[PDB]
């Protein structure tokens, strides 16, 4: 029902922004993995 | 009181057995030296 | 050391002290049948819980008779 | 030259991120009327 | 009372009248003597864990220590490599000298609230 | 250099937190049986299965939350998920006792997991094993507890269930019902945590205030090097210090630290045996002796029978509440009362 | 010299003493048995198996030696009451003196073994030292495993070339010495389907034949023969304590729970059949089916067997003993003469009332009478003054239907009390308190000491397989670790991997 | 020693540390609430809301009573409530 | 007979007390 | 004959076969890419 | 036949047999009213 | 007499207890804190049954 | 048989005691 995208919008936005925020810094880590 | 009678034959062993046990190993290690 | 009649003839039983297969040997086919064992186990036990309840099998003293 | 994500990063979010979930839970509990 | 069943007898009055279990400090000295029992486990396990090597499998390892030898009997940094790795490193000592304040003071001060 | 190798390489680095084959049980298992019961604490009730509330949720505090053990009607369940009584309803298995049984089961698997890392790290770095040893003794404890104690009994119901208050139960339940304080297994438990605490505390006071100095500053930790090869205390004037106040010491340092091992390891396996009789009920209730005299003789009274008037008493007040499920009926002028109270 | 606690290491490269020690230990075992044997049969009291049978007496071998056949004394008598029976040489005294025999045989060997420890066969040829080959070792005794188990299910328990074993109605009343067919079908996996454990060991026997075969023919991988140091004989003792606790914990289940193996007429009832109210459901039943047949309430109970109302009693229990109140049960509440009768409590309205039965866990307990409808009715007051239920108020009386007081009606009301009071442990028997001077308290069952025992070894048995095991893998350091293990490798980041100095950075 | 992880003093003093965790952790609690705030929470779980503990004129606990009808008779108790 | 049970008992272990401090195994240096 | 306990049973059996599997797919995949050099 | 090589003394020093004492004596203190009963 | 209520209850060994059950009573509620050593009481069968030792001990 | 009670424990030590005090001088005498 609605109430459970209410709950789950908050971590959505949440994972999209600290994935935004460090997606650059982590293509480096991913590369150095041969 | 009307306690068990087995009650002193048991407590005298669980005493006597291994106290002797210990005893005896104790002793014949002194004599070693 | 002392040789004996039956000792002689137990003799090759106890002789091939260190010997292995090499590397992995069977073990994969011993895995099988560990696998295999466990769920066996585990039927028996939710049999025994009424866990697993199946058709015909009344797991009471009312199955003596 | 650190690695962002890592086994360390995963125990901590695995923690971490429910806690404050819960934490927020339990705020809202304090204003419940019966 | 000066005796086993009535200290029972009291411990069981005192919860009726007081309800220690629900009061605090009782909850501390548990934690101060469970905790101790723990460290005391913990410390003696820990040591016993990193004894040197110093007797053969016929001797009690006992006979490795000598009343007043000068050098320590177990290897700490052994030991705390083991029990850093069991938790994390950081939640292992290596100052002896704190290790064994830490074990003096948790059941003092736990059964100081008790008390 | 197969993917066993390869594998076996990958869980054995040294990372911050190490994981190594055991942890592939423990830590599924260990996060669980915590977030279990982190999640049933705060948002899962016990109404159906004690009438009781057990959650956050519910208006409950730290003290008074519980997951608590599923009803007596399920008998020794094991309350799988996808077992008979919940059907696979992730509802109806939280409210039947569903999170019990959960917990209790991955708590199991994860002790042995951490056992098991305990063997797995120990070998790694080349210590001895006596560590894991020692932790059998928790092990005795939580299964001979948690397991095997209702196993005996009808069902789960009478098991602890998991919380403050609920524990505390548990200890009350135990008294009346069990006489537990009477039973030697658990004196020697007693003696044994106990006696555990006492050699904590005199042992780091023995250490601290035996210290050399070997440095210049009022704080004395900082004069400890833990590669010195030097004992940092003085073994010898501990000696004669404890001889002289209590008239024998510790000579022997491997000793003193085995002994720590021991006392309170033992200790708790004593406990572990005497709750496994429990199990049975085969408690340590009565003195015959005692109760024959008692019977004749209505002047003889020993802190043994005023003790046995109070679990008389516990067992009637709180066996209705506590007991649900057999609709115990007491009507007033049956509860065991004295004078006036 | 050697710790006391070490005193038996001396054996473990020692195979010729080691033989030794484990044939005085198989000597004094079966010395044990024969010798509790006759203590058993110079105490059983073989004349009663309706009210005092061998559970209520003590017994502990003598159940075992019947579940498998042995059923009857050469005095004449069989613990089923026949008599003027011939057991032939397997009696119980025949069974006895077998293992005593035995046992001194054993000695003997033991004897033998100690003093000629030195035999060739011990010595492996190509080195000199003494080894076992612990795999082959395995082999072979795990054949022997497969073809004795497969000869239990295939000959004794079948009665092919043997007795059977004891089975039993539901209700524990007319069991006896049966050969048994296997059940192959899924419900051999019923714990409570004798036929089951023959299929079993029908089975399993086979399997054990054919691994047998594979472990005697098939070298151990190296990758395993190195894991679980295959080399040496304390690994062994660790798996073997562990498969011993494992089968400590089940034997203990299964005698607590029940099972086709722990049959109630060598053991007695379980807690659960009281719990349950298991035989009371069925006494219910029959006293029905007989009154659906116009029977008077005489005659309805009259015909319940005693033997099935003695099941209906908490003193049999194994729930109500207690750990140091020792001895037989019969110690405790008597010597069971005879059923009293059912008693059937009315008020003064006709109504009749029930007595709430105590539960187990409970060692004192109110006297509360209460109507079909749940509804209390009647009680024994403990504060008299606000009492509003007394027996003395609500006319409360007792009739009797069965047994020695069938047709008897009590109307006194310190009687109708005295008579409530045993009505919550169930059916009310008359006791020989007298004869043994029993004290009153109840004891637990075989069944409840064999539980105890077993579990509680199960426990201890499993510190010995973590201290044994602890012991195997990690010999190297038995007596301390290295001196010279360098700091390099216990602190972090100087290797990659753990302990591989190989993986250095 | 150290194990090559970025220290945790570095890593939450740092500013793009505080960049994320400024909205992730605020989400969270929000999130957490909104499960109560919402009702989502005493759905899920079954645990009663204060007004359905009992019926009105009821003063008897629904506690179950059967192993394998349990699901069903929890089920009765509830439309004993609608 | 079971109070001089329980004494005598209690009286063994206040002799053990004795000779284990005044005749214990004395301490020794290096 | 196949009774909603033994078709639990076996969703029981797979849901541990994927939980175990799917967990060991992951640890051999990362340590084929993050080998430790010798 | 060579006498057998694996014999080796057995050691209880006096603070071992004091422990063991004192432990037995304890113990028989404790159980001791329970075998009375 | 323990509580006062002239109800003695019996502590030692010779006198029916074993080492469990035995105890050294504590002194009569009827003296409350007040201060009863054995030259405050007429004899010492009054101090005993007052219970005098334990507070001396 | 209606035989004296303390007749076991007489017995017994009666056994025990003396058997003991050989025993201890025996052994030690071997291992010196
Ligand atoms: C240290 C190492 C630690 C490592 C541990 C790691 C965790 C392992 C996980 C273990 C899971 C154990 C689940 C046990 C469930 C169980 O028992 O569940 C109980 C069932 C039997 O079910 C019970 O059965 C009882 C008897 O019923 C019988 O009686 C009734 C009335 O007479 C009816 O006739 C009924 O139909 C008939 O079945 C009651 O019915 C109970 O309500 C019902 O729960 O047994 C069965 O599952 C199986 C029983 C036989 C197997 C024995 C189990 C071994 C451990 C047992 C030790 C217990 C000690 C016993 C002493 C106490
Ligand atoms: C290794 C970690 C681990 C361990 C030891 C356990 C252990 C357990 N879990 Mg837990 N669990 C885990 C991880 C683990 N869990 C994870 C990661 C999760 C998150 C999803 C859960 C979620 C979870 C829930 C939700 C529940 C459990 C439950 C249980 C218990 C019952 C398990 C059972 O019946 O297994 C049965 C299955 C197996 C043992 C697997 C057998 C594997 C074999 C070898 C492979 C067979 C192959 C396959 C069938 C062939 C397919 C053929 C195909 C062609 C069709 C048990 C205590 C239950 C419980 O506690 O009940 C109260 C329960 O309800 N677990
Ligand atoms: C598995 C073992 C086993 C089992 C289950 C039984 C069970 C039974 N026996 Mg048998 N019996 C056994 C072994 C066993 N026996 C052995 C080995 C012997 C020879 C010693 C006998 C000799 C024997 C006789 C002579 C009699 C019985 C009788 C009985 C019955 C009564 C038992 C009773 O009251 O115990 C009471 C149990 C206890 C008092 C518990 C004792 C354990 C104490 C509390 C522990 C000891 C302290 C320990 C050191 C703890 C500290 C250690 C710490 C440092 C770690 C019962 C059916 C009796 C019967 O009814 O006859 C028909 C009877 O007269 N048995
Ligand atoms: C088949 C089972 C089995 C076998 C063959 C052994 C054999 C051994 N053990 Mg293990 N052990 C076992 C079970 C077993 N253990 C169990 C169940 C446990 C947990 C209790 C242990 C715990 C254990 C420890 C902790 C240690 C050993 C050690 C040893 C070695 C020396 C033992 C010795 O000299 O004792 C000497 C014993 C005595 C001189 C007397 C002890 C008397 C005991 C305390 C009580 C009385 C026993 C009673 C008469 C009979 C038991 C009856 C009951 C079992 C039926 C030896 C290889 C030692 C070792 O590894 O050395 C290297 C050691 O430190 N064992
Ligand atoms: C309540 C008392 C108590 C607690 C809480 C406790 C806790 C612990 N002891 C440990 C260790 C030890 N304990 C030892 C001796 C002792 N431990 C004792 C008493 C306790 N010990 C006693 C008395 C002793 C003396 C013998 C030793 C010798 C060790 C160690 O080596 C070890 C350690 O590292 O010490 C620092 C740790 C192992 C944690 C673990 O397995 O992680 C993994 C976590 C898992 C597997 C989850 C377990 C799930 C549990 C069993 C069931 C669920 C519990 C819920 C989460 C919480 C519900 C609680 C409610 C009742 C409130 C942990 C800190
Ligand atoms: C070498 C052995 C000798 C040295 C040991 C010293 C004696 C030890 C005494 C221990 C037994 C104490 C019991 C005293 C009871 C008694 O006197 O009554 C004597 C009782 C028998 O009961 C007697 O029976 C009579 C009619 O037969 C009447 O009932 C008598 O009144 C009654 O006393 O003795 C026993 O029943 C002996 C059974 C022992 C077997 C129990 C096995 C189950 C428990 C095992 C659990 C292991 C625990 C592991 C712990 C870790
Ligand atoms: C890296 C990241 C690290 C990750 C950490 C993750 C580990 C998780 C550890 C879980 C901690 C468990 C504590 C839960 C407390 C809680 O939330 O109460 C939450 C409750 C909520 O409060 C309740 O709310 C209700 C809502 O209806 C009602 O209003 C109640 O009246 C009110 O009491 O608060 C308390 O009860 C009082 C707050 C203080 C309680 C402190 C207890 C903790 C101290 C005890 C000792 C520590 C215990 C842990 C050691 C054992
Ligand atoms: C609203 C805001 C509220 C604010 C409240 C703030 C709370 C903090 C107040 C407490 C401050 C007390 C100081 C603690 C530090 C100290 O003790 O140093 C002593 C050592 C020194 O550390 C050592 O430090 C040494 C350096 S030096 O000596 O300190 O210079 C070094 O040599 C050594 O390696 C290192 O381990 O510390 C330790 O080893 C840890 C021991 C922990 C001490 C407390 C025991 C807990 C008892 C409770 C148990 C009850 C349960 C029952
Ligand atoms: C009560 C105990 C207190 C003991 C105090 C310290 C003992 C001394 C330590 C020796 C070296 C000295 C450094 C002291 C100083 C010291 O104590 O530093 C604390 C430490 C500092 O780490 P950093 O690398 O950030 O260090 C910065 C420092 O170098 C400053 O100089 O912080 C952490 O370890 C945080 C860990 C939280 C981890 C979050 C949870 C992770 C989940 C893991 C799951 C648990 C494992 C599961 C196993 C089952
Ligand atoms: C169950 C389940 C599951 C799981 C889940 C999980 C896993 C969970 C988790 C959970 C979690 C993970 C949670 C957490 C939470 C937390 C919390 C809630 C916390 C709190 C805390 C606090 C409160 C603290 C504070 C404080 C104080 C008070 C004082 C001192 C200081 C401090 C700071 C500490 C699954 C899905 C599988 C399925 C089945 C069911
Ligand atoms: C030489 C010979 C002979 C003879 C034989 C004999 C006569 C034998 C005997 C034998 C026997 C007669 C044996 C028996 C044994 C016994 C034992 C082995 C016992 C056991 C014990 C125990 C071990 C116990 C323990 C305990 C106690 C005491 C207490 C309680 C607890 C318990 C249970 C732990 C003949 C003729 C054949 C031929 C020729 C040769
Ligand atoms: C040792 C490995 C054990 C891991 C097993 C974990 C199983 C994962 C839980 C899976 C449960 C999902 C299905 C629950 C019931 C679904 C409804 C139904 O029965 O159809
Ligand atoms: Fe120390």
């Amino acid at each position: 029902d609605w109430r459970v995208l209410v709950v789950l919008l908050p971590v959505l936005l949440a994972a999209g922004w600290a994935v935004r925020n460090i997606l650059p810094y982590a293509v480096k880590q991913v590369q150095k993995l041969l | 009181m009307e306690v068990n009678q087995l009650g002193l034959i048991a407590t005298a062993l669980f005493v006597l057995v291994p106290s002797v046990f210990l005893i005896i190993l104790y002793v014949q290690t002194e004599s070693q030296q | 050391a002392r040789r004996t009649w039956l000792g002689d003839i137990l003799r090759p039983l106890n002789s091939e002290y260190g010997k292995v297969a090499p590397g992995w040997g069977t073990t994969p086919l011993m895995a099988v049948f560990m696998g295999l064992f466990l769920v066996f186990l585990l039927i028996i036990l939710e049999i025994y819980n009424s866990t697993l309840i199946l058709d015909g099998v009344n797991v009471s003293w009312k199955a003596l008779g | 030259s650190y690695p962002i994500f890592t086994v360390r990063w995963v125990a901590v979010h695995t923690l971490a991120v429910p806690t404050i979930f819960f934490l927020g839970a339990i705020a809202a509990m304090q204003f419940i009327q019966r | 009372p000066l005796g086993i069943s009535g200290t029972f007898n009291f411990m069981i009055v005192f919860q009726a009248e007081h309800n220690i279990l629900m009061h605090p400090f009782h909850q501390l000295g548990v934690a101060g003597v469970f905790g101790g029992a723990l460290f005391c486990a913990m410390h003696g396990s820990l040591v016993t864990s990193s004894l040197i090597r110093e007797t053969t499998e016929t001797e009690s390892a006992n006979y490795g220590y000598k009343f007043g030898q000068e050098e320590e009997t177990y290897n700490i940094v052994a030991a705390h490599g083991y029990f850093g790795r069991l938790i994390f490193q950081y939640a292992s000592f290596n100052n002896s000298r704190s290790l064994h304040f830490f074990l003096a003071a948790w059941p003092v001060v736990g059964v100081w609230f008790t008390a | 250099r197969g993917w066993f190798d390869i594998l076996d390489d990958w869980l054995k680095r040294d990372r911050f937190v190490f994981v190594g084959w055991s942890g592939i049980l423990l830590f599924p298992c260990a996060y669980l049986a915590l977030g279990g019961w982190l999640t049933g604490t705060t948002f899962v009730t016990s109404w159906y299965t004690h009438g009781l509330a057990s959650s956050y949720l519910e208006g409950c505090n730290f003290l008074t939350v519980a997951v608590s053990t599923p009803a007596n009607s399920m008998g020794h369940s094991l309350l799988l998920l996808w077992g008979p009584e919940a059907q696979g309803d992730f509802t109806r298995w939280c409210q039947l006792g569903g999170l019990w049984t959960f917990i209790a089961l991955h708590g199991a698997f994860g002790l042995i997991g951490f056992m098991l890392r305990q063997f797995e790290i120990a070998r790694l770095v080349g210590v001895r094993p006596y560590n894991a040893i020692a932790f059998s003794a928790p092990i005795a404890v939580f299964v001979s507890v948690f397991l095997i104690y209702p196993l005996g009994q009808s069902s789960w119901f009478f098991a602890p269930s998991f919380g403050v208050a609920a524990i505390f139960r548990f200890l009350l339940f135990f008294q009346g019902f069990h006489n537990w304080t009477l039973n030697p297994f658990h004196m020697m438990g007693v003696a044994g945590v106990l006696g555990g605490a006492l050699l904590c505390a005199i042992h780091g006071a023995t250490v601290e205030n035996t210290l050399f100095q070997d440095g210049e500053g009022a704080s004395t930790f900082r004069a400890f090097n833990p590669t010195q090869a030097e004992e940092t205390y003085s073994m010898v004037t501990a000696n004669r210090f404890w001889s002289q106040i209590f008239g024998i010491a510790f000579s022997n340092k491997r000793w003193l630290h085995f002994f720590m091992l021991f006392v309170p390891v033992t200790g708790l396996w004593m406990s572990a045996i005497g709750v496994v009789g429990l199990a049975l009920n085969l408690r340590s209730y009565d003195f015959i002796s005692q109760e024959i005299r008692a019977a004749e003789d209505p002047e003889f009274e020993t802190f043994y029978t005023k003790n046995l008037l109070l679990n008389e008493g516990i067992r009637a007040w709180m066996a209705p509440q506590d007991q649900p499920h057999e609709n115990f009926v007491f009507p007033e002028e049956v509860l065991p009362r004295g004078n006036a109270l | 010299g050697l710790p006391w606690y070490r005193v038996h290491t001396v054996l473990i490269n020692d195979p010729g003493r080691l033989i030794a020690a484990h044939l005085m230990h198989t000597a004094l075992v079966a010395g044990w048995a024969g010798s509790m044997a006759l203590y058993e049969l110079a105490t059983f009291d073989p004349s009663d198996p309706v009210l005092n049978p061998m559970w209520r007496q003590g017994m502990f071998v003598l159940p075992f030696m019947a579940r498998l056949g042995v059923t009857g004394s050469w005095s004449g008598w069989s613990i089923t009451g026949e008599t003027g029976i011939d057991p032939g040489f397997w009696s119980f005294e025949g069974v006895a003196l077998a293992h005593i025999v035995l046992s001194g045989l054993l000695f003997l060997a033991a004897c033998w073994h100690w003093v000629y420890w030195d035999l060739e066969l011990f010595r492996d040829p190509r080195t000199g030292e003494p080894a076992l080959d612990l795999p082959k070792m395995f082999g072979i005794h795990l054949f022997l495993a497969g073809l004795l188990c497969f000869g239990f299910g295939a000959f004794h328990l079948t009665g092919l070339f043997g007795p059977g074993m004891w089975v039993s109605d539901p209700y524990g009343l007319t069991g006896s010495v049966q050969p048994v067919a296997p059940e192959w079908g899924p419900d051999g996996f019923n714990p409570y389907n004798p036929g089951g454990v023959v299929a079993h060991h029908i089975a399993a026997g086979i399997v054990g034949i054919i691994a047998g075969l594979f472990h005697i023919l098939v070298r151990p991988p190296q990758r395993l023969y190195k894991a679980l140091r295959m080399g040496n004989i304390e690994t062994v003792l660790s798996s073997s304590i562990a498969a011993v606790f494992f089968a400590a914990f089940v034997v203990a289940g299964t005698m607590w729970y029940g099972s086709a193996t722990t049959p109630i007429e060598l053991f007695g009832p379980t807690r659960y059949q009281w719990d349950s109210s298991y035989f009371q459901q069925e006494i219910n039943r029959r006293v029905q089916a007989s009154l659906a047949s116009g029977a008077t309430l005489e005659e309805a109970w009259s015909a319940i067997p005693e033997k099935l109302a003695f099941y209906d009693y908490i003193g049999n229990n194994p729930a109500k003993g207690g750990l140091f109140r020792t001895g037989p049960m019969n110690k405790g509440d008597g010597i069971a003469q005879a059923w009293k009768g059912h008693a059937v409590f009315r008020n003064k309205e006709g109504e009749e009332l029930f007595v709430r039965r105590m539960p187990a866990f409970f060692e004192s307990f109110p006297v509360i009478l209460t109507d079909k409808n749940g509804v209390v009715k009647a009680d024994i007051p403990f504060r008299r003054a606000e009492s509003k239920y007394s027996f003395e108020q609500q006319g409360v009386t007792v009739s009797f239907y069965g047994g020695e007081l069938n047709g008897q009606t009590f109307t006194d009301p310190p009687t109708v009390k005295s008579y409530a009071r045993k009505a919550i442990f169930g059916e009310i028997f008359e006791f020989d308190t007298e004869t043994l001077n029993s004290d009153g308290i109840f004891r637990t069952s075989p069944r409840g000491w064999f539980t105890f025992a077993h579990a509680v070894f199960a426990l201890l048995f499993f510190f010995g397989h973590i201290w044994h095991g602890a012991r195997t893998l990690f010999r190297d350091v038995f007596s301390g670790i290295d001196p010279e293990l360098s700091p390099e490798q216990v602190e972090w980041g100087f290797y990659q991997k753990v302990g591989d100095v190989t993986t250095r950075r | 020693g150290t194990t090559g992880e970025r220290p945790f003093s570095d890593i939450i003093t740092s500013v793009r540390y505080w960049v994320i965790h400024s909205i992730t952790i605020p989400a969270l609690f929000i999130a957490g609430w909104l499960f109560v705030s919402t009702g989502l929470a005493y759905d899920v779980f079954g645990t009663p809301r204060p007004d359905s503990y009992y019926a009105q004129e009821q003063r008897s606990i629904p506690l179950v009573t059967d192993r394998f009808e349990a699901k069903q008779q929890v089920e009765t108790f509830l439309e004993q409530l609608k | 007979m079971e109070t001089i049970t329980y004494v005598f008992i209690f009286a063994c272990i206040i002799a053990l007390f004795f000779f284990a401090i005044f005749f214990r195994e004395p301490p020794r240096i290096t | 004959t196949i009774t909603p306990s033994l078709k639990g049973f076996f969703i029981g059996l797979l849901s541990g076969a994927v939980v175990l599997g799917l967990t060991f797919a992951v640890l051999i995949a990362i340590s084929q890419i993050d080998k430790v050099q010798r | 036949m060579e006498p057998n090589p694996n014999r080796q003394p057995v050691e209880l020093n006096r603070t071992s047999l004091y422990l063991g004492l004192l432990l037995i004596l304890v113990l028989a203190l404790l159980f001791s009213s329970y075998f009375f009963n | 007499d323990i509580d006062g209520i002239r109800e003695p209850v019996s502590g030692s060994l010779l006198y029916g207890n074993n080492i469990i059950t035995g105890a050294v009573v504590p002194s009569s509620n009827a003296i409350g804190l007040h201060f009863y050593p054995i030259w405050e009481a007429a004899s010492l069968d009054e101090w005993l049954y007052n219970g005098g030792p334990y507070q001396l001990i």
